[PDB]
RNA sequence: UAUGCCAGCUGGUGGAUUGCUCGGCUCAGGCGCUGAUGAAGGACGUGCCAAGCUGCGAUAAGCUGUGGGGAGCCGCACGGAGGCGAAGAACCACAGAUUUCCGAAUGAGAAUCUCUAACAAUUGCUUCGCGCAAUGAGGAACCCCGAGAACUGAAACAUCUCAGUAUCGGGAGGAACAGAAAACGCAACGUGAUGUCGUUAGUAACCGCGAGUGAACGCGAUACAGCCCAAACCGAAGCCCUCACGGGCAAUGUGGUGUCAGGGCUACCUCUCAUCAGCCGACCGUCUUCACGAAGUCUCUUGGAAUAGAGCGUGAUACAGGGUGACAACCCCGUACUGAAGACCAGUACGCUGUGCGGUAGUGCCAGAGUAGCGGGGGUUGGAUAUCCCUCGCGAAUAACGCAGGCAUCGACUGCGAAGGCUAAACACAACCUGAGACCGAUAGUGAACAAGUAGUGUGAACGAACGCUGCAAAGUACCCUCAGAAGGGAGGCGAAAUAGAGCAUGAAAUCAGUUGGCGAUCGAGCGACAGGGCAUACAAGGUCCCUUGACGAAUGA
RNA sequence: UGUAUGGCAAGUCUAACCGGAGUAUCCGGGGAGGCACAGGGAAACCGACAUGGCCGCAGGGCUUGCCCGAGGGCCGCCGU
């Protein structure tokens, strides 16, 4: 039995005195109204913070950790098996309405990868690098100079 | 009140068990079924590698996941299983029921607890 | 249509020619036989048996046949008045069963007959 | 498991194996559910006039004639709820969402959770149907749906030793209340499901509350009527098999 | 025991309750213009007796014809009298005749009338004659162009909000508007008319940066469709009226050509199936209407009545629904299946007829001005410098040129040709039609189930109810008595039932009369709760209760 | 924005709309896009512990205090 249908012979329903229920006084004005005076409580402050830059000068990156494509090395055979050589950018989805796609270096690496893919952060590098492997740049991962 | 009639059904199975027999585990696991399914464990098995020993029987107060990599031979329990879960689990051990587990462990022995 | 308000509604705002079929009543043994049919439209010249009123098991020939409010005038179904006079019982066409027929019009005799019409 | 097939005389013509799906545990909770959103989701949408009530230009006269401040017009109290000819406060919107959403997977698994209660013989004794049989549910051969007459229809179900279940629901109930006076004056048990394969048996849907599918669209409504588990179907040798892929 | 109090009883008063539904409410599909050939609305008429309503119009609840229909009929509405109908009536579908006056109202004036040939008024064409034509006004909403509030919110208030909402002025149609880029700008080697739905997104943007306001490109979908002038170059090769003769138009340019796959002119390749005009013109579907259509009206009991119960039997591509003296697949209309007509889709699609698509080189022949753009003032928008618009001032280029790509100038690149025009289909609305319902069920639901926009209120604009139910059948109470009496009363009659007898199913409460139990004219007031005595009580639905004695025997306790 | 329940789970849900049909139910299709899967910075831009240490509840083990100790708690280290 909910909490509405046992209200019936309480006159107040749950409002105190009858005298409370009634209109934008009851709320202290109307929607986010006295923001500033006697509701500045759990509020930010007044005013404007940075700048934008236009949306279509605006780079989004197809984000993918060390830890996804290792994890996954098993399940994707469909993929060049080298003394395992992989093409990130058939790995990641998103991967058409993204700008480039970018491998991020977090996690472990137990095997062995040739990764290929447009950019790689000094971490991603390093993990490969250090567990037996290359890392090759694709021809578009060259805007870095 | 739970609206499954089958995890009611495994609460009181494992109520049984408690009683009946020498468990332990059985009673406590059921004592978090009871309780509301944010409650649960939802976990993958990227800790069942992490803290699991072989000959030693896995016990999850709820559903298994499959994000992660398994490698030892370790026997898991569970309410449910994803269909991702128990495909990486039989590939490296045994994804049973907690069902079954009741049966074929009704004293509760050698058996860790992960969430 | 399936409604019962809309079913009513056209049984009574229902035109002239359509308040015929109102009148319909079964026929006998060796009519349906016969003529091909079940039922036929009551003519105030056929003769009748009556099947649930206090009247049933009686016979008697059709004197009225009233379309506007669907009901049928048979002879010796009477009712005394208080002055004594002995008035006719509105009987229902389904509650009756026909054992002869008025074969006098040339069209309702080539309806009756005829296997693709229905009279 | 297995399933054994029936010839239009009614007895034995070989069997096939009984699905998987048939083994899919029974939940009475997801079923019902699934019925309820999809009774739910043919309802229409009701609402009085938005207007009613409201269509005078009724005043109060303040505090002086002696009266509390309704709204009058002409010695009479239109509008205000309280008012007889007022508006209704809070009335019946047809503004209102009287649809239920439910994830496909549910309803899906809800479907073989329905279809896997008609094969066991317990459920289906638990659920009404009167019959007299070990094996359930009961399979026919394809050469079913060539019937016409449903006297002959009856003459395969009287073989099958089912027919106790048309006998059951042939008597009608006269519901009471208003819904009399909105075309739903009768009600009668739901019987026996025929399920078929290109389709519908034409020649047994005026059996009494015997409803007709087919495999393709047999839903969650006609395996567990009013979220009821456990309906007497009968499939026929190709629906059984592409029942399986649902 | 007078006045009187509490409870009940019979009978009223009252009309709640229960049951019922000719009405409502909402949703969905279909459909969708009318009018000077005088609409829509109104007034007055129109019947054997006719007040209301419905219909109709001096031919007046109706006249003709074709088809359907059929023994009956003369509306609502059961009278009396009379009539019509086998010469095929009633009824229905389609086509037509008639169709008073006021009414846009149009010869002129007028409270529905009157006065001595009338498109009144304004236009087009014009035989310059009202000769041939056009506009006018209506319609639930939807649509388009204009005009454009305040309450309210911001906790006051002024910019802002409410909101381009309300209301007002103009106008179109079955839909409207929009529309084949001087585009988009996921900048690309990319998309490729327009609406609309989903999403993008409460994003970008705005804003006493407060309250709040709020797109778009793209994407997925619905539906698809693409063309015509101006000019160049031809220059009367042309158009309109008329049966014709004839007339009118037009060099201030009709007609040809042509229209960013730029076109034209000059010189060649080839070829058309594009395109424009015009003929033909559905299938399928959908929607509405119709035809046809299975099986009991058997047995006994109850009953006023079988649609009940028990027994036997039956069809079903039909067990949706309604009717019928009670619970009906087989009594009646219907329902499934099958088939027929109309409308809509649609003068569309398809086909056909004519035409002719296209390419190469040469040529600064042509390509829409107060325009593009700048400045001042206003307004509006998300438009931020970078929205669209009005207003005042100023004002350009000619494709070898110009506009654009979210600040301006310059160059590049990319896209695109303004200042001329047309355009099917996909969506809005719900008057109209049919259907549907976990909506309402007569103080509800529409104001309106009834005389409903009725009665009735106001000078007027405007405001505005209440009223549902005899019975299976009127069998709607003969006769007698009484009375001043078609009253009412009594007796009596019908019906299962008159306490069903006319606002007549049931018949609550407040309350009234008569009456029963209790109390009662020396007595004190929240009317009672709990205890306990008097008196009162037919049955049923409750069956316990008193005393001697005895067993048990807590705290307590002689 | 919480909570209870249920399905799926490193993913999850389809919207409009299309097909089917027993034709508003219902069955198939539709993943456009939304939320989650990495954060820090106004921006440019850069880009993290599938576990290193110490406690220790529940539970398990043992030769019955001693072990293993999910979740939890206290630190480290890591990205910006
Ligand atoms: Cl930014
Ligand atoms: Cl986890
Ligand atoms: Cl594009
Ligand atoms: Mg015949
Ligand atoms: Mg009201
Ligand atoms: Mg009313
Ligand atoms: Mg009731
Ligand atoms: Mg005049
Ligand atoms: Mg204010
Ligand atoms: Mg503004
Ligand atoms: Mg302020
Ligand atoms: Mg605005
Ligand atoms: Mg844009
Ligand atoms: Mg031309
Ligand atoms: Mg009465
Ligand atoms: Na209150
Ligand atoms: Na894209
Ligand atoms: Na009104
Ligand atoms: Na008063
Ligand atoms: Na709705
Ligand atoms: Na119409
Ligand atoms: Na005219
Ligand atoms: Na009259
Ligand atoms: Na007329
Ligand atoms: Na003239
Ligand atoms: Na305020
Ligand atoms: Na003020
Ligand atoms: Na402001
Ligand atoms: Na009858
Ligand atoms: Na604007
Ligand atoms: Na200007
Ligand atoms: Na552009
Ligand atoms: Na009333
Ligand atoms: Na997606
Ligand atoms: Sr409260
Ligand atoms: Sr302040
Ligand atoms: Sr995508
Ligand atoms: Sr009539
Ligand atoms: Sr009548
Ligand atoms: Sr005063
Ligand atoms: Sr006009
Ligand atoms: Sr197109
Ligand atoms: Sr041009
Ligand atoms: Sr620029
Ligand atoms: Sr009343
Ligand atoms: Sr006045
Ligand atoms: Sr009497
Ligand atoms: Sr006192
Ligand atoms: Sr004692
Ligand atoms: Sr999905
Ligand atoms: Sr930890």
């Amino acid at each position: 039995t909910s909490k509405k249908k046992r209200q019936r012979g309480s006159r107040t329903h749950g409002g105190g005195s009858h005298k409370n229920r009634r209109g934008a006084g009851h709320r202290g004005g109307r929607g986010d109204a006295g923001r500033d005076k006697h509701e500045f409580h759990n509020h930010e402050p007044l005013g404007k913070s940075g700048f934008k830059r236009p949306q279509k000068v605006q780079e989004e990156a197809a984000t993918i950790d060390v830890r996804e494509i290792d994890e996954n090395v098993t399940l994707l055979a469909a993929d060049d098996v080298a003394e395992f050589r992989v093409d990130v950018r058939d790995v990641v989805e998103e991967a058409d309405d993204a700008d480039y796609v970018k491998v991020l270096g977090a996690g472990q690496v137990r095997h062995e990868l040739t990764l290929i893919a447009d950019d790689f952060s000094e971490g991603a590098r390093e993990k490969v690098e250090g567990a037996g492997g290359s890392v090759e740049l694709t021809d578009l991962g060259e805007e870095r100079q | 009140s739970k609206t499954n009639p089958r995890l009611s059904s495994l609460i009181a199975d494992l109520k049984s068990a408690a009683r009946s027999s020498g468990g332990a585990v059985w009673g406590d696991v059921a004592e978090r079924l009871e309780k509301p399914r944010r409650t649960h464990a939802e976990v993958n098995l990227g800790r069942i590698e992490r803290y699991a020993q072989e000959d030693e029987t896995v016990v999850v107060p709820g559903k298994v996941l499959g994000s992660g990599v398994l490698q030892k031979d370790v026997t898991v329990a569970a309410v449910d299983f994803s269909g991702t879960a128990e495909t990486k689990i039989d590939q490296v051990g045994e994804a049973v029921s907690l069902e079954q587990a009741i049966e074929n462990n009704p004293e509760g022995s050698h058996v860790r607890v992960i969430r | 249509s399936k409604q019962p308000d809309k079913q009513r509604k056209s049984q009574r705002r229902a035109p002239l020619h359509e308040r015929h079929k109102q009148v319909r009543a079964t026929l006998s043994a060796d009519l349906r036989e016969e003529y091909g049919q079940r039922n036929v439209r009551v003519n105030a010249g056929d003769t009748v048996e009556v099947l649930r009123g206090d009247f049933a098991g009686e016979e008697g020939e059709v004197i009225n046949v009233d379309l506007d409010k669907a009901v049928i005038h048979v002879e010796d179904v009477t009712l005394e008045k208080t002055d004594g006079e002995e008035v006719p019982r509105p009987l229902d066409t389904s509650n009756v069963r026909v054992t002869d027929l008025d074969l006098e019009d040339e069209k309702r005799e080539a309806r009756l007959e005829s296997e693709d019409d229905s009279a | 498991m297995q399933a054994t097939i029936y010839d239009l005389d009614g007895n034995t013509d070989g069997e096939v194996d009984l699905p998987d799906v048939f083994e899919t545990p029974v939940r009475s909770d997801l079923i019902g559910k699934a019925v309820r959103a999809a009774q739910a989701n043919r309802k229409q949408d009701y609402g009085s006039d938005e207007y009613a009530g409201l269509r005078t230009p009724a005043e109060s006269f303040g505090s002086g004639r002696g009266q509390a401040h309704v709204p009058k017009q002409d010695g009479r109290a239109r509008r205000v709820p309280q008012a007889v000819k007022g508006r209704s406060a809070h009335p019946p919107k047809t503004e209102k969402d009287r649809s239920l959403d439910l994830n496909d997977k549910e309803r899906q698994l809800a479907v073989r959770s329905a279809l896997a209660a008609t094969a066991d013989a317990d459920l289906v004794a638990d659920r009404g149907h009167e019959f007299d049989r070990d094996e359930v549910p009961v399979v026919v051969s394809d050469d079913f749906e060539d019937l016409v007459k449903t006297q002959e229809v009856v003459s395969l179900l009287e073989a099958l030793d089912v027919h106790a279940d048309i006998d059951r629901a042939d008597e009608t109930k006269i519901k009471a209340g208003q819904g009399s006076a909105r075309g739903r004056k009768y009600r009668r048990p739901a019987s026996i499901l025929f399920v078929t394969s290109d389709e519908p048996s034409t020649a047994a849907r005026n059996l009494a509350g015997a409803d007709v599918a087919t495999a393709s669209e047999v839903n969650t409504e006609d395996l567990a009527p009013g979220g009821a588990p456990g309906r007497l179907t009968v499939f026929t040798e190709s629906a059984l098999a592409e029942v399986a892929e649902r």
